[PDB]
């Protein structure tokens, strides 16, 4: 069935938002704020007017989506009246943005018709003899927040200061999640700054939500003979109030008020369904969402605990005995040991085998691989990449020291191991303290 | 030969090493650099931002506005000017050499003002009242690296390229043993002082020492932020060669921010334009259309920025904002795209000015998730009853789980709760995180609603407010569900 | 840490390659590419002196960083441990899964001077 | 246009692969995170759906024999061309030295270079690169994955190579520091006992019986 | 600050009685919102409330009673500046949300 | 010299007119409306009870002492920080960015005062409204 594969692929590449341009996808809520920014680009690049401003909003927030949807969209008709520099807070540091600005540069302008030759101080003196009818630079500055530090801020300034004083016409669109992104600025970076900041829309109502999953899963286009057939079914589904597709979009609305997680979702039900009355039977039903949503919980900590042995789950409530009973809720390997040796003891009393340390030190070290104990005071995965490597060069005390006395801290609490430990276990009465 | 590292992407300048003092013989050999090719100064890409225009594209009314209210393209600074203008010119008549100190907030005109008398000092110079001098310009925001400096200086001096120790010490050669008549008259501008101030303060004495030299000639414009920098930051060394008379520029007052928005729209402010009723081009003396922009949105815009900055770039863009939105109106209402009396009101001014003053942390909040605000809630009530300002995240689980099971006669916690705990279904265990927590504390995270402590226990980490606690349950205060429990 | 121990071993390692027989990253990455960098294949002996006083979770994550090393088909790894207090006190500071690792091919050496007089 | 093949317990999860990966980029995500402990089948799931599907062009890359981040960029530069000379030999290329990477932009601007000259190419197609434990890196920051989430968006829309990264990771909060970024994750949950013992039986029979 | 807006209504016009307390409420609220939009200089700060009881008592006129008289001699600024002054908090202030929602019935 | 060729022997008055040329909170007060006057005085005794605090624990101060004496309209988060602001531009405040001190360590924005307090309470114990605030 050839027509159920272009039926498919057409819903894909709808899911993934790669249609052509003027096929993309808009939604509703997000009509008036990409309104907005079709203002701006088309002051830059048509009219040569230069301007700075912040797009504000959350992670997959469509910052770049709505960026990308405009760029492309000048693109095809004013493709000689402007380049674009791209830079990335994360990749791009305060020293390497010159370069990437410069390399940008020449195989931006080379494209329409040296910079990045020299040392740095050069090459930034070049740059701004270079910036500081005539071609747009367009600057899109992803994660803006990383280069508003509070030590100094020269690549905003000589940016801002561009946008205000250069004979060159600037647009520099920074993106950032920080909601005060204007206290981030230093006061002269703040003087030079436009103060234009763009808010992205948020998720008002669950009609917002109902209706982009209908943009986005409806096939305006007679490409597949099967397009009509599943337009009126997801309009059956989608009009229904009492149907599984909008109970799981309540759901999201509800949970995550995210169309990208919801999207996460859709796809691999599109993908697996081998004909059309399968689709249909799919999308009717929702059942893989609820298999997707039973996969993405299965590694935390409910899922890793219902994968433990017996004498793992043994050893993990008298630790949990031990980290209660403590006031600093800290615990080592022999009073854990004490407390499970005790514990098979009065089972056996009213059997069971006692294991010795030397083989319950195994079930520690997985207890510790599968994140139930964590090292006490453990400030853990660093935030950058220059205070682990000072961590990386100092020799904590916890690693010196052996095992059998190093202070551990439970990630799960007695508490919460009698809730979701079944009561026909054989270990239940002892989590009760 | 094994190398235990490489660098491979090394870029070194072709700057010399050998410095000024060891080029000639002695003193008295060194010959006039006045008439020297390479000294005192005595763009090649700009051709390659020029593209063909093919679309004849349509300026409207407010175009002209708002190209004129560009910082780009001085009524209020006249004693600055004088006082500025009155220290360079004797110390240029003089042979002197001698430090200006110009100090103040940001765009109260400091930088136009030195630009202006530096241009009327070679205006003079040029009719020959005093003699030639060479005029250089260094701020310490444009410097790689705080040591460009004495690269900058030196090359725009000699018209060298050294490096910058090298070129260090051939300054200190030309200030201090190069006899006046051999050399002439610099006037150095330092903007962005706080910019070149280091740990150990090498360039900002040798910058101040150069002009305590006899043979200097060297006139020193130092702008920089405050009056109390050198009492702040810098040795009583450098404090000492500054000086004591300091010049400031205050902030504009609503009359002076007044005066620079109407000197530039001195010729457009009522005024009459041939307007095309097809496009919408406006070409200044088919409609004529008389352009004004009120006095009494123009003076309460001066008022407001006078009262917040006196900053003259924040009244320009205040009025290029309002300008923006009075022609965002007439394109929505005239259908114009891009290729009888129009009036910039009051009202676009007083919508410009709420822009950067409404506040999208509430709205942020208003239009959140419900697991979200209850994380939020949550995070309120550990704060009322233990009032700590930092709660455990463990607390904040045991809360949500609390609040939730207290309240399970709520119409809607009875309709959500095997959501949270169970995302609608069956064959999912009950969780002990409800859906989406981290997603939500992520969320929290990157708006910068709330910090995490840097912990790998995940219980007794830590979790602080950002934001004041009012707005917070101002917007726990709009949803339905949260306000009756 | 293991990663100045990974290219202090990997400098050495090419260090006598190229004094025996352009540069690479000192990485576990030469290792797999060291038969079609040189022809022959490769025999590595680890001799770990004074190992009572080393760090033993960073001995242990260069065990486990060098076991990786075991999929490819001309390597052949040895290690060898100086240790002078006695073999229980290093089989409490590794793990249990290291100890399970180096239970497959190992022996036991008594050499000092108090041996048998 | 994808075989899917038959792993014993992780049908879902080689569903979800077939429904993930493809030799379309055009429906193939950027990123793409499995998720497990040890010894959950993650690399097992993974050459078994690429030795049904040989068309698929993957790099497999593994993060804890690199060490650092500096390694790590050199491997991709280094394997990425590599693999396109073995992949396409007649093709005029420019060896470049993947030592010139020493930061994440001089990957940026290598990995433009070596992808400008393959656009005499007909169809786009997807570079597949495996990075089979990304937390194991042994000098792991919170900041490093973030560079490479979003490096295809600094590489250009209309190439003929189009880049495709599949991270494999161990630990549940290293994931779940990333949870905004909206990734699409298959998690690969541990096996129970009865799986363990099938599985121990028919990957270790064949040679119990084979010992001398 | 509540009899600070009755002497100031008292002087511009000639207490629980409807249109009087509706008049001072309106005063009030106009000052609240004046102190922060509008910034005026140490002298004319001493006529505000004056000012916004002026245009208080001229929106009375303007509808609910059109017999209602006003001077506006008792603001003591000189009388080109007070209706200078008071034309610029007339225009700001017409368009506010809180006379956008207020009760003047 | 400057000084007397710019306004045209050289005496007293004019080295007394550098002294007070190129070199005061009493004339800053009085030069603020009753809105500025009351931002002032909360911010004061905000820094009294923790005097290591942000601006959003100096706006957490001011509702709070609203809402027991309803002097006022109380004004947004936003509107208070414009006001610190002004006051910026007065003088009597002293924005600074720095680093907090406790188990989370980010970069904030704090009030700093160093005004004379002498002829802080004898400008505003004459405004009767505003004695609730000291
Ligand atoms: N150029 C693009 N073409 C198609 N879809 C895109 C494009 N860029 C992003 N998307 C999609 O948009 C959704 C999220 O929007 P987007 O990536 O623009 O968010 P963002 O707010 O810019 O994110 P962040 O803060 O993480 O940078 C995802 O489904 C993503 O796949
Ligand atoms: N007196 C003035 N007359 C006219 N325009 C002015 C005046 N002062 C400032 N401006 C305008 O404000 C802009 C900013 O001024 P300027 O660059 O001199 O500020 P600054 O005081 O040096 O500030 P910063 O500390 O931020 O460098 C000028 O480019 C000009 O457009
Ligand atoms: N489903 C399976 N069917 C058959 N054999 C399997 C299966 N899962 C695992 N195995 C066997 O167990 C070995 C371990 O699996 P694998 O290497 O894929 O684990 P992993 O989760 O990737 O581990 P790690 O995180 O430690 O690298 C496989 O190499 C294979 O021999
Ligand atoms: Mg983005
Ligand atoms: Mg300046
Ligand atoms: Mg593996």
């Amino acid at each position: 069935d050839p027509g159920f594969g272009s039926l498919q692929r057409r819903l894909l590449q709808q899911l993934y938002g790669t249609l052509p341009t003027d096929e993309k996808i808009i939604f509703t809520y997000l009509q008036d704020c990409q309104q907005e920014i079709d203002r701006i680009i088309k002051q830059s690049i048509i009219q040569k007017e230069s301007h700075s401003v912040i797009l504000v909003g959350p992670r997959q927030s469509y910052k770049t989506y709505l960026l990308d949807y405009e760029l492309s969209l000048l693109q095809q008709s004013y493709k000689e009246q402007f380049i674009t520099i791209r830079l990335n807070g994360f990749i791009h540091s305060e020293q390497t943005a010159i370069n990437g600005i410069a390399t940008q540069l020449e195989q931006q302008l080379q494209k329409i018709h040296t910079i990045s030759s020299g040392s740095l101080t050069e090459v930034f003196e070049k740059i701004l003899l270079l910036l500081d009818t005539k071609i747009t630079v367009v600057f899109i500055f992803d994660e803006i927040d990383t280069f508003a530090g509070p030590v100094r801020q020269t690549l905003l300034y000589n940016l801002f200061d561009m946008v205000e004083h250069s004979r060159v016409p600037v647009c520099i669109f920074g993106c950032t999640t920080k909601l005060n992104i204007l206290e981030y600025l230093e006061k002269r970076v703040k003087s030079r700054f436009s103060q234009r900041v763009i808010y992205m829309p948020q998720i008002q109502n669950l009609d917002d939500m109902v209706d982009a999953v209908r943009n986005l899963l409806t096939v305006r286009s007679e490409i597949s003979p099967w397009v009509s057939q599943w337009n009126e079914t997801l309009e059956k589904e989608l009009s229904d109030p009492r149907s599984n597709l909008n109970r799981h979009i309540r759901m999201n609305f509800e949970t995550f008020r995210s169309l990208p997680t919801l999207k996460n979702s859709i796809i691999p039900l599109v993908a697996t369904s081998k004909n059309f009355g399968s689709l249909c039977t799919a999308i009717k039903s929702c059942s893989f969402l609820d298999i997707y949503n039973k996969n993405q919980l299965s590694n935390n900590l409910t899922g890793r605990l219902q994968s433990l042995s017996d004498l793992e789950l043994a050893i993990l409530i008298s630790a949990a005995r031990v980290a209660l009973r403590a006031k600093d809720g800290s615990f080592n390997f022999n009073l854990a040991y004490a407390e499970y040796e005790k514990m098979i003891k009065a089972i056996n009393s009213r059997t069971i085998k006692l294991w010795l340390k030397k083989d319950v030190k195994n079930v520690w070290e997985n207890l510790v691989q599968l994140d139930f104990f964590t090292e006490k005071s453990a400030v853990g995965l660093r935030d950058n990449a220059t205070a682990a490597f000072y961590a990386s060069n100092y020799q904590f005390q916890g690693t010196m020291i052996p095992f059998d006395l190093r202070s551990y801290q439970m990630q799960i609490i007695l508490q919460e191991l009698r809730r979701i430990i079944p009561k026909s276990n054989m270990y239940y009465s002892w989590t009760q303290l | 030969v094994i190398r235990k590292f490489t660098k491979k992407n090394v870029a070194r300048a072709k700057k010399k090493y050998t410095p000024f003092s060891k080029r000639f013989k002695s003193i008295a050999a060194i010959p006039d650099l006045t008439s020297l090719p390479e000294f005192y100064g005595n763009s090649r890409f700009e051709n390659k931002l020029k593209t063909t225009q093919k679309h004849q594209i349509v300026e409207t009314i407010f175009s002209k506005v708002k190209k004129q209210l560009n910082s780009s393209y001085l009524p209020a600074r006249e004693n600055e000017f004088a006082s500025i203008y009155l220290s360079a010119y004797s110390a240029i008549e003089s042979d002197s050499a001698t430090t200006i100190y110009v100090a103040g907030t940001p765009g109260v005109g400091k930088t136009l003002t030195v630009r202006e008398v530096v241009k009327e000092l070679l205006s003079s110079s040029a009719q020959r009242e005093i003699p030639d001098f060479l005029y250089v310009e260094i701020n310490g925001l444009k410097m790689v690296k705080p040591t460009d400096c004495y690269e900058t200086l030196w090359n725009k001096v000699s018209g060298e390229r050294l490096t910058w120790a090298a070129s260090m010490e051939s300054l200190e050669f030309y200030f201090k043993r190069v006899p006046k008549n051999k050399k002439k008259t610099i006037v150095v501008l330092l903007d962005e002082l706080d910019a070149m101030v280091t740990k150990s303060q090498d360039i900002m004495y040798n910058f101040f020492n150069w002009t305590t030299y006899e043979n200097a000639k060297l006139i020193v414009i130092a702008v920089a932020n405050t009056m109390d920098l050198p009492e702040r930051q810098l040795g009583n060394k450098i404090t000492s060669r500054i000086g004591f008379t300091r010049i400031m520029f205050t902030g504009y007052t609503h009359e002076e921010l007044k005066n620079i928005i109407d000197l530039r729209l001195k010729g457009l402010n009522d005024s009459f334009f041939y307007v095309d009723t097809k496009t919408g081009n406006a070409i200044l003396i088919v409609r004529k259309v008389r352009l004004r922009m009120s006095a009494d949105a123009i003076e309460i815009a001066s008022r407001k920025v006078a009262s917040v900055s006196g900053d003259a770039r924040r009244a320009l863009k205040v009025c290029k904002r309002a300008a923006e939105i009075a022609e965002k109106h007439y394109m929505a209402k005239h259908g114009y795209g891009y290729d009888g009396v129009q009036t910039v009101h009051i009202t676009h001014v007083m919508k410009a000015l709420n822009e950067t003053l409404n506040s999208h942390v509430i709205t942020f909040m208003t239009r959140l998730s419900f697991t979200a605000k209850l994380f939020i809630y949550a995070l309120l009530n550990l704060m009322k009853k233990n009032g700590s300002q930092e709660q455990e995240l463990g607390d904040i689980v045991d809360e949500i789980k609390l609040l939730i099971e207290v309240n399970g006669s709520n119409k809607f916690v009875m309709e959500i709760a095997k959501t949270l705990f169970q995302q609608g279904s069956d064959n999912i265990s009950e969780q002990l995180r409800i859906i989406s927590w981290d997603f939500v504390l992520n969320q929290l995270l990157d708006a910068g609603i709330l910090f995490k402590q840097t912990m790998k226990n995940d219980r007794i980490c830590c979790v602080k407010l950002n934001i004041s606690v009012e707005e917070a349950k101002r917007a726990m205060n709009e949803d339905e569900t949260l306000r009756n429990l | 840490n293991v990663r100045m121990m990974l290219r202090r071993s990997m400098y050495k390692l090419y260090s006598a390659a190229d004094a025996e027989e352009n540069d690479v990253s000192y990485d576990l990455s030469l290792v797999e590419n060291f038969k079609r960098l040189f022809g022959k294949d490769l025999a590595m002996v680890f001799n770990f002196k004074d190992v009572d006083s080393i760090n033993f979770n960073t001995l242990d994550n260069f065990i486990i960083l060098l076991k990786s090393a075991f999929k490819y088909d001309h390597v052949k790894i040895s290690l060898i441990f100086n240790i002078n207090t006695n073999l229980s006190n290093i089989e409490k500071n590794l793990r249990q899964s290291t100890i399970r690792l180096l239970k497959r091919n190992y022996h036991k050496l008594d050499v000092s001077s108090n041996k048998g007089f | 246009n994808v075989t899917t093949p038959e792993v014993a317990f992780r049908e879902y999860q080689t569903n979800c692969l077939a429904s993930y990966i493809s030799a379309d980029p055009d429906i193939t995500p950027s990123n793409l995170i499995l998720q497990g402990y040890s010894g959950t089948g993650k690399t097992y799931t993974l050459k078994k759906y690429f030795n049904a599907n040989p068309n698929l062009h993957a790099v497999w890359l593994e993060p804890v024999e690199l060490v650092s981040w500096k390694p790590l960029l050199q491997a991709i530069a280094r394997t990425v061309q590599y693999k396109l000379k073995t992949l396409y030999p007649n093709i005029p290329t420019t060896d470049y030295d993947p030592l010139q990477v020493e930061e994440p932009f001089l990957l940026v601007k290598t990995l433009h270079n070596i992808f400008v000259q393959y656009e005499s190419l007909q169809e786009k197609t997807c570079l597949f690169l495996i990075l089979d434990g990304f937390d194991s890196l042994q000098d792991l920051d919170a900041a490093l994955f973030n560079k490479y989430i979003k490096l295809n968006e600094l590489l250009p829309k209309d190439s003929k190579i189009n880049i495709k990264f599949i991270y494999t990771m161990l630990e549940t909060s290293f994931l779940q520091r990333y949870s905004t970024h909206c990734i699409p994750t298959v998690m690969f949950p541990r096996y129970n006992v009865d799986e363990v013992s099938t599985i121990l039986v028919m990957s270790r029979c064949g040679e119990l019986m084979e010992d001398s | 600050s509540m009899q600070q807006v009755q002497h100031c209504v008292a002087e511009v016009l000639r207490w629980s009685s409807g249109y009087l307390k509706k008049l001072t409420n309106a005063t009030s609220i106009l000052y609240n919102t004046s102190l922060n939009k509008v910034m005026l200089k140490q002298d004319e700060e001493v006529a505000r409330c004056h000012i916004c009881a002026y245009i208080a008592s001229q929106k009375m006129n303007e509808k609910h009673m059109p017999d209602l008289c006003y001077y506006i001699d008792s603001i003591p600024l000189e009388p080109k500046k007070a209706k200078h002054l008071m034309n610029l908090f007339r225009q700001s202030l017409s368009n506010s949300s809180p006379m956008k929602q207020f009760a003047w019935t | 010299i400057e000084i007397y060729e710019l306004e045209k022997k050289i005496g007293l008055n004019y080295i007394a007119k550098v002294f007070s040329k190129f070199v005061s909170t009493r004339t800053r007060i009085a030069k603020l409306n009753i809105q500025q006057k009351l931002i002032l005085c909360t911010i004061i005794q905000s820094l009294k009870l923790n005097s290591d605090a942000t601006i959003d624990e100096s706006f957490d101060h001011y509702i709070k002492a609203i809402t027991k004496t309803d002097t006022l309209a109380p004004l947004q988060r936003n509107e208070f920080l414009e006001i610190c602001t002004i006051l910026e531009t007065c003088g009597l405040v002293s924005i600074k960015k720095t680093k907090c001190k406790g188990k989370t360590k980010r970069f904030v924005d704090k009030i700093d005062v160093d005004l004379d307090m002498r002829e802080f309470y004898d400008e505003m114990t004459k405004i009767s409204i505003l004695k609730p605030f000291l």
